[PDB]
């Protein structure tokens, strides 16, 4: 029965280790992502949460019929 | 925040051109033809400094 239908314990052992490593990495990544999101929303210095500002290319840098603009 | 620096009254004293608008308009073309260099210097100062206090002379 063991030869025909089942395998050794080493296979399940090492598969369990691989699964545990994947899940632990995923958990640490989720926590890190939450912290990064909080920091980016608080500060705004990162790529995320970059709300638009007025484009400076719309400014007209020409004499304005009045020296004091 | 800060103190605005203003010229003294003696710095704003000059001989005034006290002819009316009709005299000025009658003379305007020749006046622009002849007195152009100081006028353009003053206008360049005016449009480059953006400050009346820096173009009194
Ligand atoms: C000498 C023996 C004397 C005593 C007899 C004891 C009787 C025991 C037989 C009863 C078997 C119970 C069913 C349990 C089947 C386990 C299914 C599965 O777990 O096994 C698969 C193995 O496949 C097997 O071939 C399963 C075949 C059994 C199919 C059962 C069907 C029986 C129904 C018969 C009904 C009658 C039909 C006629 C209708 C009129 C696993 O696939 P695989 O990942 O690859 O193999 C991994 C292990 N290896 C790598 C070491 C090989």
């Amino acid at each position: 029965i063991a030869r025909t239908f089942y395998d050794g314990p080493e296979k399940n052992y090492e598969k369990t280790m691989a699964i545990l490593q994947i899940e632990a990495e995923k958990a640490e990544l989720r926590l890190k992502e939450l912290e990064v999101r909080r920091l980016m929303r608080a500060r705004g210095d990162g790529p995320w949460y970059q709300y638009p500002t007025i484009d400076k290319a719309l400014i007209d840098h020409s004499p304005k019929t009045t020296p004091d603009n | 925040p800060g103190i605005v620096e203003l010229p003294t009254l003696e710095d704003l004293k000059v001989q005034e051109v006290k002819v009316s608008s009709s005299v000025l308009k009658a003379a305007a073309h020749h006046y622009g033809a002849q007195c152009d260099k100081p006028n353009k210097e003053f206008m360049l100062c005016r449009w480059e400094e953006k400050d009346p206090r820096r173009c009194l002379e």
